[PDB]
C-alpha cells in the first residue's frame, strides 16, 4: 500500500531546468528508496536519479553532475533538480520507490526539451 | 551497536542472529541492498566463487522466506548454513553450487530440517581493517 | 556524504571529475584498510577468478604507493583498467586474475600510466532502486 | 606518527569483568582505526576488537558478546569493556591504531584471569 504522488515537468528549452518531486505516502517503512527512472519515446527505461531513507544516491551515467537527488524536511518525499537539459533529456519520468525488494511506480511526468 | 550486524561462525542449536554469533556492527546503508541487507554473514568456502562469492566475504542478508527459485538464498540444512542457489521441488529442494568443483545439495524435508534465513542481496570484501 | 561512485571515465577527464560522480554510498570508509575513497564501478570479466565481477563497485584508496602483487586501478593512455601490479625491475605488468586475459605490458615510453590508487576490496550490492 | 597509551590491565576472577583503554596522541587521520589484539603465551598474536572513527565495529570470533569496544567523548580514546572472563582470556592485551594503512603499536598490557 504505497502510493506515490508526482509533481513538475514540463516543456523547457535546452540548457535549462525542471524539478521534479514525488510524495510518498501510506505504508512507508523506514529503510526504503526513492528516485526516479525515465523512458523515452524508442528507448528503454534508464535510471536517473535515487536516494535511500539514509542519504545514499546514486545517479544515472548519463546524469554527468547536472542533476541533485534530495530528501528535504518532508517525509518521505524526494526531490530531483535537474540543470543543464538537453533534448536528449525528455522524456517521461516515472517516479519509483522500493521497499522490502518491491518496486512502487508513479504514473510518470512529461519532461520535455527544445530549442 | 548501530550499523548492520555481522554473523560469522554459526552454533548448531542457537539461531543465526544470536548475540553470542554477532562479532561487529558496519556502518553500511542497509537500503543500498535490494532487498536491504538485514544482516552480513562471512561465507565459508568456495562453493560461489564462480559468481564472485569467496571465502572470507561478508555476505549482505536479507532476512527472509520469501525467496524465489533461482535465487542465491542463505539456507540451514540440519543446522548448517550453507550459501547455495535454491532450486525447490516441492520438499525436495536443490541447493545448487556456483562452482563446479561442487555437486548439488538435495535436501529432502523428511530426512532434514530446512530453514531459509533470507534473501543473499549483495556482498562486501573488506578483510581486516584493523 | 561518503563514498563517491565512479562509473566510466571520458578520455582527458579526471577520474574523480564531479561529472564522472555516479553518487555518493553512504559506507564507512575505514571498514577498509587502507581506508576506501570512492568506489570505482569494475568493467569486465578480466579479474573474476579473485572475487572481482563485472559490475562490481572496487573500494579504492587513492594513493600511488603500491607494491607489487598489490591489485590496483591504473590508467593506461586513457582508460581505467583494474589489474595485479607485477613491478619486477625497471618492469611493470598489469596482471589479470583470468586465464582468458593476458598480461598488460606498460611501457612508459609509449603510453602515458597513472596509477589511480589502491583496491582495498569490494562492494557488490547492484541496482538498488 | 602516533604514540598510543594503554591502561586498566591486571588480574581479574574468571567470570569477573575489567575495561581496557587506549589513548592516541600525535598526527591521528580524521579517518582511522583503533583497538586491541592480544596474544596469549606461545600462541600467535589475535584479533580482539576494533572501531572505527565513524562507529563501525569487530570483535574476534571468541568474544561471544562478552566484550564491548567503544569510543569515549575523549578524542581517540577508546574502551574495550571486557566482561565474563576466562581464563583461556589470559594473555598480553596490545593496543592498536592504523590511519593511511600504517599501524601502530602499544606497548601491552597483561592480563591475567585465574581459576
Amino acid at each position: 500500500q504505497v502510493q506515490l504522488v508526482e509533481s513538475g515537468g514540463g516543456l523547457v528549452q535546452a540548457g535549462g531546468s525542471l524539478r521534479l518531486s514525488c510524495a510518498a505516502s501510506g505504508s512507508i517503512r523506514s529503510l526504503n528508496a526513492m528516485g526516479w527512472y525515465r523512458q523515452a519515446p524508442g528507448k528503454q527505461r534508464e535510471l536517473v536519479a535515487a536516494i535511500t531513507s539514509r542519504g545514499s544516491t546514486r545517479y544515472g551515467d548519463f546524469v554527468k553532475g547536472r542533476f541533485t537527488i534530495s530528501r528535504g524536511n518532508a517525509k518521505n518525499t524526494v526531490y530531483l533538480q535537474m540543470n543543464s537539459l538537453s533534448v536528449e533529456d525528455t522524456a517521461v519520468y516515472y517516479c519509483k520507490q522500493t521497499q522490502l525488494g518491491y518496486d512502487y511506480w508513479g504514473q510518470g511526468t512529461q519532461v520535455t526539451v527544445s530549442s | 551497536e548501530e550499523g548492520l550486524p555481522l554473523v560469522g561462525r554459526v552454533a548448531a542449536g542457537e539461531p543465526l542472529l544470536a548475540q553470542q554469533h554477532i562479532e561487529g556492527h558496519y556502518q553500511v546503508d542497509p537500503s543500498l541492498f535490494k532487498p536491504n541487507a538485514d544482516f552480513l554473514l562471512r561465507v565459508s568456502g568456495m562453493s560461489m566463487k564462480d559468481i564472485g562469492i569467496m571465502d572470507g566475504d561478508l555476505l549482505a542478508v536479507h532476512k527472509t522466506q520469501d525467496v524465489r527459485n533461482g535465487q542465491v538464498v542463505v539456507a540451514r540444512i540440519d543446522d548448517e548454513v550453507t550459501v547455495k542457489r535454491l532450486k525447490k521441488q516441492g520438499n525436495k529442494v536443490e541447493l545448487l553450487p556456483e562452482n563446479s568443483e561442487f555437486k548439488p545439495i538435495v535436501v529432502d524435508l523428511r530426512q532434514q530440517s530446512f530453514t531459509i534465513e533470507g534473501l543473499a542481496v549483495g556482498v562486501i570484501r573488506n578483510g581486516d581493517w584493523l
